[PDB]
RNA sequence: AUACCACACACAAGGGAUCGUUUGGCUCCUGGGACGAGGAAGGGCGCAGCAGAGAGCGAUAUGUGUGGGAGCAGCAGCAAUGACCACACGUCCCCGAAUACAGCAUAGUGCUGGAGUACUCCUUGGAAUUAAGCAUAUGAGUAAAGGAAGGAAAAGAAACUAACGAGGAUUCCCGUAGUAGCGGCGAGUGAACAGGGAACAGUCCAACAGUGUAAUUCUCAAAUGAGAAGUUGUCAAAAGGAAGAAGAUGUGAAUCAGAAAGAAAAGCUGAACGAUACAGGGUGAUAGUCCCGUAGUGUCUUCUUACAUACGGUGAGUAGCUGUGCUCGGUAAUGCACAGUGAAGAGGUGGCAGUGUGCAUCUAAGACUAAAUACAACAGGAGACCGAUAGCAAAGAAGUAGGUUGACCGAAAACAGUGAAAUUGUGUGUGGACCCGAAUGGAUCGGGCCCGUCUUGAAACACGGACCAAGGAGUGCACAUACACUGCAAGUUGAGCAGAGGAAGUCUGUGAGGCGUAGUGAAGACGGAAAGCAGUGUGAGUGCGACCCGAUAGACUUGUGAACUAUA
RNA sequence: UAGGGGCGAAAGACCAAUCGAACAGUCUAGUUGCUGGUUCCCUCCGAAAUGUCUAUCAGGACAGCGCGCACGCAGAGAGAAG
């Protein structure tokens, strides 16, 4: 529901604010934040949190963002990166369509899945698996690395 | 601390920390209004803004765009038949600092400076315009677009020749 | 509607401004309607009353009744009007003040700069109405 | 995470530009060679009026007696550059051929 | 129970709750940012026909000029020979930086000092607190104390980023990002380039000034002379303008009558009339036409702003190095200092120590700069804010009455409305502490220990509570989360910002980023299942005063005290 | 002669009814695992005072026992017979 009355307006009248009588409800009964974890809170750790209390992993002092960052495509989504009146046109057409993934922010082009349409086709990006290369030549297409 | 969590990192502990509220941004942006209004009429038949090159954008991620830069460099102004003091007279931008490293993007800057000129209209007074009844131009002058393009077709025969 | 921001709509501001008034703007609370012929003999159509003048009472208990006016009372804004008036315990009287635009003027005194000052008034019209 | 998916050598390759060739700056005109020489002309006064540093004397020595590596760590101790070093040596040197 | 004690009801006392009202407060936005040796800010003392406080003013203690125009609030007297108001000017006692002074510059005249300091710049520099203890660390380069300036201040045109097919001063907004990293690797801390915008602007000095004559600046004279500064180096050009903005002020439509009733009609009833004006205020009850305005229209006054000469590639106790102390996210040194040592004319940098070598990009050790950004006093406009135990401490002569040896500390009180409860007197009734169940004409019968709270356990010889009114305690923001509800869906979104629009609302664009569309490893590297995004709310965790009240203590000041008491 | 300082024929005496570390004001609403309080009605369901680890023993966390929303569904705090 978009609107609800709260817990704490059924409350007024009743001791204790639903606290308890013998536990109260004190300042910092535990500690403040998440301190005393090697110690009175070590089971709330090893239970949810066993791999927090370690070093791990290669150092750069300094890294790129932007020289790093990459989106990655299957070979069974090709097609449907086309809009729907053009993946139309070119099913019963006699021509081969072109697709450059540079042109929606994909670079790399991975295996997964079988081609929509079996006819030929051109794929171009910066790099394609070992799977990606057999299956698009499988149907008599080519695939072009380039920058 | 009981449950399981993201474990919390939330940084309120500094008791000299400043907030700060927007409650005059709807006002702010009527001024900023009102003084452009200004500003053009006292250079009426002008347009506010001046001429900006065409650059390309930074890393790996972004190569594949083009973007508005700071100001012609002395060398495009050259090629195109100008001289420096005349495109200021006339609202084009200069950068000295920046150089020239390719054939492409010198060429493509060259064309701009061209259209700009080609495009112009020349006034004795003010006057003049005013009679004419002329209607100055608003907002960035030529910006580009960078749309995405469009899915060619090619015949069997090519794609052993050329490959997209 | 009002579209001038520069003029306040707010209650508290109107009537602190209306009680805290002085100068010409205490005056401008005295004015009274001239009836319908001397609106023909004048070209003006409302006037601050001025002792010695006539009124008639439009509204109230004294309502019907003329005279001429005694006094002005600008702290407190009242007219006292000759012959409206109450009787105490004592037997004896004293004159009830009414407020100015409760009354309505018969007949103008014209002692002093009166003429000069409808004349300012009639000018200042003109100078915008033939305009 | 869309970070770290490509290999390093995809990461190398580059589009094919037309470059444009630098304009050298080569010539020197006349008036600017009269500028220089009267600089180095002036340097020479200061060392004929005022001479040789403390140092400047106990380097000259040490080369004298073919001391080089002596000379080569003494030096870099006083001018905190080995490249400073390699020149001042240099320098003294000629001077004293 | 004749008269005491209790309860109920009517009347009279006693108190000031409740309801109705408000020339005050608070918050947000816009303008403004105006002091002083020509004596300021702040203190004292005088001035009225009757005058204490407060307001106003200086021995001229209501004078002059301009624009207006009717009374001076009580009593006595004044006033078209100008009552009163508004704008400017003249006069302006004593103390106080307080000066017949101190320091300092010029040919000479002079300038500084004190006040204010919310916001900006430069120094100096804590502790409480968190780590469930505590010493490194945190709070925090914060508080406190000092110096200085303006309407803004600081910064600013690369000895700059980056490795792309590259960009191009400074400042500000959205974002990269709670990331790369720093850290008893604990608690906790924590930036930069990109990509989308607002606003845009570049220039000076030194190096390096006519030698067929210092051509340069100043003073007195004079109509063309004397003298000072300067060769340890002076001297490198334009008037000019209409626009733009803010105030002040003039004008400005249209109604009368009536039964009943009231102290009074503007209500109610009938008949009219205005509107580019039905914003709001005043009138003896709720008014478009009774009064002041409003929509629409006129005038006038201030302020802001604009064309000329000559040049380059070497700015030293500096950059750097060794030791040392502080600092930063900066990690085998990010920045700043001190002592030793100390360059080259060619040098600096490319987030990990060293040596060599190509490559890319810049030019330090001299200066100036608009716009876009921040926030007190004082003025103006608004509000789903508060309504006299609230809201500022202060709706009246409030920083006042009053108080400290001193530094410093600090109230109450609205309407001549309404008039509750506690508590008191008188009269009339009913009972002997009172409640629940059941009744009589009438004696009474049966059941019940004092509530709240900690506690295995309270009627307790456990603690709090004499009585009544009013006030009085799980809230706001940030970040992940599970549920319920809503739109669209391999996608999704109110980022900032622009265009329209009598406008803090709404509508439309442009256009980043983020998360999702599949995972595995420290990584090189590899790849093969699972609807999401943004909101409206509820339960719940963590950090901030964090449900409300409460220590003994610690630190900091260019703050105060030897009138009591100790000793010379 | 003034506060981590004074002054003392010495008692930790005295320094403005305050001294085994003065007064004023601020940081500061310092902190609290400890004591006190925490404001309307009816309907339905309904506990625990035990185990492991803890500078832990007047406190925590994890598990066990409540409640809410519930995809779904042959089970049972009892007997026989081997
Ligand atoms: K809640
Ligand atoms: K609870
Ligand atoms: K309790
Ligand atoms: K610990
Ligand atoms: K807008
Ligand atoms: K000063
Ligand atoms: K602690
Ligand atoms: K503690
Ligand atoms: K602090
Ligand atoms: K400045
Ligand atoms: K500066
Ligand atoms: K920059
Ligand atoms: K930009
Ligand atoms: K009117
Ligand atoms: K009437
Ligand atoms: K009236
Ligand atoms: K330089
Ligand atoms: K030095
Ligand atoms: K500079
Ligand atoms: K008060
Ligand atoms: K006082
Ligand atoms: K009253
Ligand atoms: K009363
Ligand atoms: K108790
Ligand atoms: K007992
Ligand atoms: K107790
Ligand atoms: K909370
Ligand atoms: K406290
Ligand atoms: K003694
Ligand atoms: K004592
Ligand atoms: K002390
Ligand atoms: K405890
Ligand atoms: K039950
Ligand atoms: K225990
Ligand atoms: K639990
Ligand atoms: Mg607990
Ligand atoms: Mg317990
Ligand atoms: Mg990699
Ligand atoms: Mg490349
Ligand atoms: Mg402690
Ligand atoms: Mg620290
Ligand atoms: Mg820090
Ligand atoms: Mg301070
Ligand atoms: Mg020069
Ligand atoms: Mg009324
Ligand atoms: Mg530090
Ligand atoms: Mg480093
Ligand atoms: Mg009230
Ligand atoms: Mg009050
Ligand atoms: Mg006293
Ligand atoms: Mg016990
Ligand atoms: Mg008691
Ligand atoms: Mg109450
Ligand atoms: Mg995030
Ligand atoms: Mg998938
Ligand atoms: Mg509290
Ligand atoms: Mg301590
Ligand atoms: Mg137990
Ligand atoms: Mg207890």
């Amino acid at each position: 529901m978009f609107n609800k009355k709260s817990k704490s307006r059924k409350l007024r009248g009743h001791v204790s604010h639903g606290y308890g009588r013998v536990g109260k409800h004190r300042k910092h009964p535990a500690g403040r934040g998440k301190s005393g974890g090697l110690k009175h809170l070590r089971s709330l750790f090893q239970r949810y949190h066993p791999d927090h209390f370690r070093k791990l992993g290669i150092v750069m002092f300094h890294r790129n963002k932007n020289a790093d960052f990459t989106r990655t495509v299957n070979v069974s989504n090709l097609w449907g990166l086309m809009k729907l009146e053009e993946q139309m046109k070119f099913k019963s057409s006699a021509e081969v369509p072109v697709v450059d993934c540079r042109n929606y922010g994909y670079l790399k082009v991975l295996g997964g899945g079988d081609l929509s349409v079996k006819k030929p086709i051109v794929v171009i990006a910066r790099q394609f698996t070992k799977d990606a290369e057999e299956k698009i030549n499988a149907v008599g297409g080519k695939c072009v690395v380039a920058a | 601390m009981r449950g399981n969590q993201m474990l919390p990192n939330n940084h309120f502990n500094k008791g000299s920390m400043k907030f700060k509220n927007w409650f005059n941004q709807p006002m702010r942006a009527l001024k900023r209004k009102e003084v452009r209004e200004q500003k053009s009429k006292i250079c009426y038949p002008n347009p506010l803004k001046k001429l900006r090159p065409v650059v390309r954008c930074c890393s790996m991620r972004y190569n594949k765009k083009v973007r508005l830069g700071r100001g012609f460099t002395k060398m495009e102004i050259e090629k195109a038949g100008m001289d420096i003091k005349y495109a200021i007279s006339v609202g084009i931008a200069v950068d000295l600092r920046r150089k020239n490293k390719n054939e492409e993007g010198l060429e493509e800057n060259v064309k701009r400076l061209m259209d700009y000129k080609n495009k112009l209209k020349f006034f004795t007074t003010v006057r003049e315009a005013r009679d004419n009844k002329i209607e100055q131009y608003k907002g960035e002058i030529m910006k580009p677009v960078n749309i995405i393009p469009e899915v060619k077709g090619i015949k069997v025969e090519e794609i052993a020749t050329i490959y997209g | 509607m009002k579209f001038n921001k520069n003029v306040t709509a707010s209650r508290r501001k109107n009537r602190k401004a209306h009680f805290t008034s002085i100068g010409l703007e205490r005056t401008k609370l005295m004015n009274a309607p001239l009836s319908k012929d001397l609106k023909e003999e004048y070209g003006i159509k409302r006037i601050a009353v001025r002792p010695g003048d006539m009124v008639k009472v439009v509204s109230g208990e004294f309502k019907k009744k003329e005279g001429v006016v005694m006094k002005v009372n600008r702290h407190d804004i009242k007219i006292e009007v000759e012959g409206c008036f109450v009787q105490k315990e004592d037997g004896k009287k004293i004159n009830k003040g009414i407020h100015p635009s409760n009354l309505r003027i018969i007949k103008l005194s014209m002692e002093k700069d009166r003429a000069e000052i409808i004349n300012k008034k009639v000018e200042a019209m003109k100078s915008e109405v033939k305009a | 995470m869309k970070i770290n998916k490509l290999n390093n050598a995809s990461k190398a390759l580059s589009y094919p530009v037309k470059k444009l060739a630098k304009t050298e700056k080569a010539p020197l005109t006349e008036k600017q060679q009269r500028s220089k020489e009267l600089k180095k002309f002036a340097m020479s006064i200061a060392r004929e009026v005022g001479g040789l540093a403390p140092y400047e004397l106990r380097a000259t020595e040490l080369l004298r007696r073919d001391e080089d590596k002596r000379c080569k760590k003494f030096m870099k101790k006083r001018l905190g550059s080995l490249k400073m070093a390699k020149k001042k040596i240099e320098l003294l040197a000629e001077e004293m051929r």
